[PDB]
């Protein structure tokens, strides 16, 4: 906690670049996430699930 | 016995001095990462940025290679 | 180079310490005592500063009077003051009125009456005391300040004690104070000056000899302290003055960080409109302070206890429409503490210290005061090339070192007396702990 | 007390108009920031009264001016008023920055409103420019296509940020309507920055002619120099008259009453006069990228005059060796602005890159010698 | 630039004999056409007074010296905006250009950069 | 009541571990993820907002 705090918390510059960090990875996971679940209610309505007959 | 105090004056200009400056080196750095990365993500929909940075990293690079099947793309 | 302090135990465990300076004619002799204040409960506090009173109340031999007479004829006089940690009786006299001296502390000690006419009669004595206290700006700032940072602990209780217990204090309850606490084993007695040691280890053997010993003898300077980032506001826009203090917790008298926080101190130092060089001192803050007119005077302190301390800043300032801006420099010139000092800063302040811990002591009173705090405190007198070694030992390193772990976006105490509505709330004050461009 | 002084927002005009303390010799060069209050004003209701007759669509743009021309009551003053009033704001703009630049008024104190004049120079370009595309004559297609193309010299991302402000693959529909859109935008945006620069003034007051302080000698903005105002604002309005009734084609283009032809190419592709000089400015560097850089470049080095004025007196008046420089650095810039406009031929190719030199050299070389210099004149001279 | 170096770098040219000779006419010819004396202004009236070095300097000149230079300034101001040149006893004479100013400014700017040098001073 | 040394009881509300980087710790894990959320909604609004500027399907066809 001591050693968490003095290398991503102390320094303001530290924080920062730890937040941005931390905002590309959630945005990237988030999408795949959120793709995937939305898939997953809308099954077999999406064009994606007929495209095959075509 | 002393006759005068030792003392020099180190280089200075705009009120900074190198021992000041070199303790902010490394916050520069850390800066420098901070508005990398802030670049980076604010570009990360950019295709040239897809493919000329992040599609090359090392695993996680395959996330920005994805293609339209061409049965689904009008142009 | 200073005379070698000499240091003797009886078989009690009264420690005897002494320095002697054949150049002088006086001499200064007293018991300094590791117990004050913190050693008293809820329901005593105030016993400690109550006897202080007492013990010049006449003694089962010497009646007030007497007691009064005698001092009067060795022609010295006697003094005593009690705190938190620490209580001090001492006598000043000539050089050979030491063996009286001696004998008349040994008597208030041992053998004080705590006569109920004369507590009965104290007891308002006190009370008036309560009542006047009010004028000592800097003793109002301070005792608010402690009271806070260690709120609801024995360190936090003033010294006088709630008024509830000035009525309620007996001369049992007395009795039992001193008998718990004024023991051989806790007890230094010190002599600077115009005394020879041997002389004195036969004073002590002829009159401090059956003191007490405490059941179980810890060394001396044994002491946990839980610090409340907190605000005291004692507005009074009557007051044409405002007096402002602001503190970390600091560090104990045995703490490896006790030089490093001294040096620390030094950075920051002391300033005051009214004395001459002020305007020209090395200290950023103190320009930043006299070209702005931001202050009259700030004091750097750094205060130790015997597990805990507080660090931090005394201000005082008519300047009642820019608080905030002294405020806000005081604590961006700590940010850099953490930030920006070097070797520049660093090595001055060695500079400053190496000097300041020894022209401190420039008499008999202050050589005794330093014996027995040192005594009480860290169990043996530092030699000053100790002293010259741990300081050398700071670097820049670990005064950085230090402050990002002391200082840099830590609570604080603050307390503001007088005309504070220029003083910004508290996350205001306390986000000036941090900067956001480092 | 007087309700202009008590009530706070009748204080705020009071303290920009009536009770300012002013400087009691300005001369008519410090008329130009009332003259240029008078083009904005100009230009904002000319501009509004257009865009309720104009069609951004590249479809009925050009002909929607030429319904203005025609049939639109008074359209044609409106119109010549506005396209008229853009030139006129220009030369006001080049005569106030020069003035400031004779004057010293950059140095300090005043290095904050000159640093903000600077970008409302900037502002100003920019929303020209976009004005001058919306017509869709030749000119303003040609001009917008090559002008827009300048960021295709950005790496790796130029060409692809071409294609996003031209919201396609060339100059076409997306880009007439966005400029229009940004068109009415940048006016609004060019205000705030105008009032920013007098308030930030306001700390110091105007300066004045001699270069000394005016704390000594104040006169009241109103009456004086609201009258004063009057006389050059009638001045401006009879030159104005005599373009936009007599001559209101004479500073335009014929081209651009030819309707835009992405096929054929004009014979000579040149910006309004008023941005001539930074074309010359970018043709001398051979390299693209080079030319673009030094185009902007020669805008963002007025922001290091007040560093490399080492003297020690504000402003040229009693600085013969400063005033003969400043002559030659005036008249050079305006034979940059004439070389904008030739052919790029012998031998304007070479005095184009000479010109250009010179006009760097006067911020990197000759201002901070000539200054050192003079400061060295000054002080043996007079002892 | 600070009236230090323009002082110190005045001096170096006025120490070599050369120099000296070459420089000296040109300056005065140069302050002759600069054309401040007609209106009735010391070289000292001239210098950029918004700084706090020079503010400080201002106040420290001796109340006489400071009542006529704000007469001078007021003056000079009148004839600039009269469009007006001094004439006869306004016109400054070369005997009365006095460095009235120079001598403060040098005694601020000496503490001002002497405190800048010992802001950086290395125990050593 | 009258005393002012006597402070006010902040029991309801003290944390007892309150000096700890543990405690600062925490509070700047919410402030940080507050950052970040905002960091990654102010990515995303801007992203689809300003790509209304790219070419339409109209002119891609
Ligand atoms: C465009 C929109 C229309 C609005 C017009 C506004 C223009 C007004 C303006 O600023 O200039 C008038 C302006 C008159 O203003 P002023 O306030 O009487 O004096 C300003 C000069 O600082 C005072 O300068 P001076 O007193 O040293 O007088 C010099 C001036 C004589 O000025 C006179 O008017 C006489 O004569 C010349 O410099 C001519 C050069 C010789 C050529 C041969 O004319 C000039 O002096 C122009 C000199 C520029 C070269
Ligand atoms: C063409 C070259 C012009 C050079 C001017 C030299 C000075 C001069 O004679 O001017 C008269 C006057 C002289 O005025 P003055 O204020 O120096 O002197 C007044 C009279 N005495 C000395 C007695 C106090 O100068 C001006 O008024 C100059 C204003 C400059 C405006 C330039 C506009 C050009 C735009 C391009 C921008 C980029
Ligand atoms: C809308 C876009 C939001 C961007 C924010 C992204 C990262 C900034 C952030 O979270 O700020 C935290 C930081 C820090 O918050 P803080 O001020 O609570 O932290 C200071 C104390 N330390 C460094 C010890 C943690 O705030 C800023 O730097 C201000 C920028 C916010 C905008
Ligand atoms: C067409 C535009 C010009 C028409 C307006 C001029 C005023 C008409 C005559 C009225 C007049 O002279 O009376 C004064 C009104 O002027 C005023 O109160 C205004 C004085 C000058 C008018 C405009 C000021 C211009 C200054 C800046 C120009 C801005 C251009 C940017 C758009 C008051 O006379 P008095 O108040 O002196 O006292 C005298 C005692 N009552
Ligand atoms: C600083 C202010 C302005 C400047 C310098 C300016 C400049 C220009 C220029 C140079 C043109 C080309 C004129 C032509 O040759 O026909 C133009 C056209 C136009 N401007 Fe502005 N303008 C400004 C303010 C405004 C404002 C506030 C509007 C509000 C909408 C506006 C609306 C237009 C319209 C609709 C046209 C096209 C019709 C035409 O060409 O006349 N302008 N502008
Ligand atoms: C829309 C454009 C502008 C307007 C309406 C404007 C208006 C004004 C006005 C009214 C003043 C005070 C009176 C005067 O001295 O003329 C002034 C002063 C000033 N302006 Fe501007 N201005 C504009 C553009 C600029 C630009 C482009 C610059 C610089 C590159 C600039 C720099 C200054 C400076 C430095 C002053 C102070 C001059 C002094 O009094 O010594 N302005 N402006
Ligand atoms: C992405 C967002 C970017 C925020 C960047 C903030 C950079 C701040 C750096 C900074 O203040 O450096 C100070 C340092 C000199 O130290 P001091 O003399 O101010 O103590 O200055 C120098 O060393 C030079
Ligand atoms: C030029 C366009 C006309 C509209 C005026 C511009 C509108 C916006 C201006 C307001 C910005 C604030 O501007 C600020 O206002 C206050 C009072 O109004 C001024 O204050 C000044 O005048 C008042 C009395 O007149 C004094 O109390 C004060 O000591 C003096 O400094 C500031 O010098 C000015 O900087
Ligand atoms: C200072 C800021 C820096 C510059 C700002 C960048 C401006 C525009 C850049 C990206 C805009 C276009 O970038 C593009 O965005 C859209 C979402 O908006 C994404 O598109 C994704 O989501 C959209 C809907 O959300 C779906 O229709 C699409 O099938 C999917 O791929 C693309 O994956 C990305 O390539």
């Amino acid at each position: 906690a001591t050693t968490f705090y003095n290398v991503f918390v102390k320094r303001n510059s530290a924080f920062v670049a730890t937040i941005l960090a931390s905002a590309f990875v959630f945005d990237m996971t988030f999408e795949t996430a959120i793709d995937n679940f939305w898939d997953r209610i809308n099954a077999g309505k999406q064009w994606k699930d007929i495209r095959h007959k075509y | 016995y002393v006759k005068k105090p030792s003392y020099k004056i180190v280089p200075h200009f705009l009120g900074f001095n190198i021992p000041t400056v070199s303790k902010w080196i490394p916050i520069f750095g850390i800066w420098g990462a901070a508005a990398g990365i802030g670049a980076l993500f604010l570009i990360e929909g950019v295709p040239r940025t897809r493919q000329d940075i992040l599609s090359k990293i090392p695993i996680i690079g395959e996330h920005w290679i994805r293609e339209i099947p061409a049965s689904d793309n009008p142009f | 180079v200073s005379p070698k302090t000499r240091t003797s135990n009886l078989k009690n465990g009264l420690t005897i310490a002494s320095e002697s300076n054949p150049l002088v004619q006086t001499a200064t002799v007293g018991v300094w005592i590791d117990a004050g204040s913190r050693n008293e409960n809820a329901y005593n506090n105030g016993t400690a500063h109550f006897f202080e009173h007492l013990a010049f109340k006449g003694t089962d031999k010497r009646s007030q009077h007497q007691l009064e007479l005698d001092i009067e004829n060795m022609g010295g006089h006697l003094n005593a003051y009690t705190s938190r940690e620490s209580t001090v009786y001492y006598a000043k006299s000539f050089k050979d009125d030491v063996p009286k001296s001696v004998e008349i502390l040994a008597d208030i000690l041992q053998h004080s009456k705590l006569a109920e006419s004369a507590i009965d009669r104290e007891r308002e004595v006190i009370t008036r005391e309560l009542e006047e206290v009010n004028k000592q700006y800097e003793e109002v700032v301070f005792d608010h300040l402690h009271a806070t940072a260690f709120m609801n602990q024995p360190l936090g209780r003033t010294i006088l004690g709630p008024r509830e217990n000035i009525q309620t204090i007996t001369n049992t309850e007395l009795r039992k104070f001193i008998t718990e606490n004024y023991t051989a084993d806790r007890m230094v007695l010190v002599g600077a000056g115009a005394v020879d040691h041997d002389a004195l280890v036969e004073l002590a053997e002829k009159y401090f000899s059956h003191l007490p010993s405490s059941q179980s003898p810890v060394p001396l300077g044994t002491p946990i302290p839980n610090f409340v980032g907190s605000e005291v506001r004692l507005r009074d826009d009557t007051m044409p003055v405002a007096h402002i203090a602001i503190a970390v917790e600091g560090v104990s008298w045995t703490s490896e960080d006790y030089y490093t926080a001294l040096v620390a101190q030094a950075i920051i130092g002391n300033y005051d409109r009214a004395v001459g060089t002020s305007r020209h001192q090395g200290s950023r803050l103190s320009n930043i302070v006299s070209e702005n007119n931001l202050a009259n005077s700030f004091q750097s302190f750094s205060t130790s206890y015997s597990d805990t301390g507080l660090w931090g800043i005394y201000l005082t300032s008519e300047n009642t429409t820019q608080i905030d801006d002294l405020v806000h420099f005081t604590l961006k010139e700590w940010n850099r503490l953490s930030t920006s000092v070097s070797n520049l800063q660093v090595e001055r302040a060695k500079s400053q210290l190496k000097a300041g811990l020894l022209l401190s002591l420039d008499g008999t009173t202050y050589v005794a005061e330093d014996i027995g705090r040192q005594l009480t405190t860290l169990g043996r007198r530092v030699t000053p090339a100790e002293v010259e070694a741990k300081l050398e030992a700071v670097t820049e390193h670990d005064v950085r070192a230090w402050a990002q772990k002391t200082l840099y976006d830590k609570d604080i105490a603050l307390v503001g007396l007088g005309p504070i509505e220029g003083l910004y709330d508290y996350n205001r004050i306390r986000n000036d702990m941090s900067m956001m461009r480092w | 007390m007087a309700l202009r002084k008590k009530n706070s927002l009748l204080n705020m005009a009071n303290s920009y108009v009536l009770d300012s303390p002013q400087p009691s010799n300005l001369n008519y060069f410090w008329n130009f920031g009332s003259l240029l209050a008078l083009c904005l004003v100009i230009q904002l209701a000319t501009g509004i009264t257009l865009a309720m007759h104009y069609t951004s669509h590249a479809s009925l743009a050009f002909d929607s001016v030429e319904h203005i021309m025609r049939d639109v009551n008074f359209g044609w003053f409106i119109r010549y008023a506005h396209a008229n009033t853009a030139s006129f704001f220009f030369i006001c703009i080049y005569a106030h920055m020069g003035r400031n630049i004779y004057y010293g008024s950059y140095k300090t104190p005043r290095v904050l409103p000159w640093s903000i004049g600077v970008i409302i120079f900037l502002l100003l370009i920019i929303t020209a420019f976009m004005g001058y595309v919306l017509v869709f004559g030749q000119m303003s297609l040609w001009g917008a296509t090559v002008i827009c193309n300048l960021v295709s010299a950005i790496p790796w991302l130029g060409e692809d940020i071409v294609h996003f402000l031209w919201g396609g693959f060339s100059v076409g529909n997306p880009t007439l309507q966005r400029f229009f859109a940004l068109h009415y935008l940048m006016p609004f945006v060019l205000a705030v920055f105008a009032l920013l620069h007098l308030i930030a003034l306001h700390t110091a007051g105007s300066s004045n002619p001699l270069g000394i302080t005016s704390n000594v000698d104040k006169l009241s903005m109103h009456p004086y120099y609201s009258f004063k105002d009057l006389i050059t604002v009638f001045a401006f309005l009879l030159m104005f008259t005599l373009f936009v009734f007599f001559s209101p084609d004479k500073l335009g283009h014929p081209d651009n009453y030819i309707p835009a032809n992405p096929m054929v190419t004009p014979a000579s592709i040149v910006p309004e006069w008023y941005l001539l000089p930074f074309y010359a400015i970018l043709r001398a560097i051979p390299d693209k990228l080079g030319g673009v850089i030094a185009m902007v470049a020669a805008i963002l080095i007025l922001l290091i005059l007040p560093i490399v004025d080492r003297s020690i007196i504000r402003g040229n008046a009693f600085k013969p060796i400063s005033k003969l420089l400043f002559g030659f650095f005036i008249c050079n810039f305006l034979l940059l602005g004439v070389l904008g406009q030739v052919h790029i031929e012998p031998p304007f190719i070479v005095l184009g890159q000479i010109c250009t030199i010179f006009y760097f050299s006067y911020f990197l070389i000759l201002l901070p010698m000539v200054s050192t210099i003079e400061n060295i004149f000054f002080y043996i001279g007079s002892l | 630039a600070s009236i230090t170096s323009v002082v110190k770098t005045s001096e170096l040219i006025l120490k070599s004999p050369l120099l000296s000779k070459i420089v000296v006419p040109l300056a005065k010819t140069y302050v002759k056409f600069s054309g401040y004396r007609q209106l009735g202004f010391k070289m000292n009236d001239l210098i950029i007074e918004e700084t706090p070095n020079m503010q400080l300097a201002l106040r420290r000149l001796p109340p006489t010296e400071s009542y006529d230079r704000v007469y001078r300034l007021i003056r000079a101001t009148q004839f600039s905006l009269s469009h007006k040149l001094a004439t006869g006893n306004d016109i400054t004479k070369p005997e009365e250009d006095d460095h009235y100013l120079i001598p403060y400014i040098l005694d601020v700017e000496a503490e001002a950069f002497e405190k800048d040098a010992l802001d950086n001073l290395e125990v050593v | 009541g009258k005393s002012t040394y006597k402070i006010p009881d902040f029991t309801p509300y003290l944390k007892k571990d309150r000096n700890t980087d543990a405690n600062r710790l925490f509070s700047y894990f919410m402030i940080g993820s507050f950052g970040m959320l905002s960091a990654a909604g102010a990515k995303a609004t801007v992203q689809d907002f300003l790509s209304n500027m790219s070419a339409s399907a109209d002119v891609l066809a």
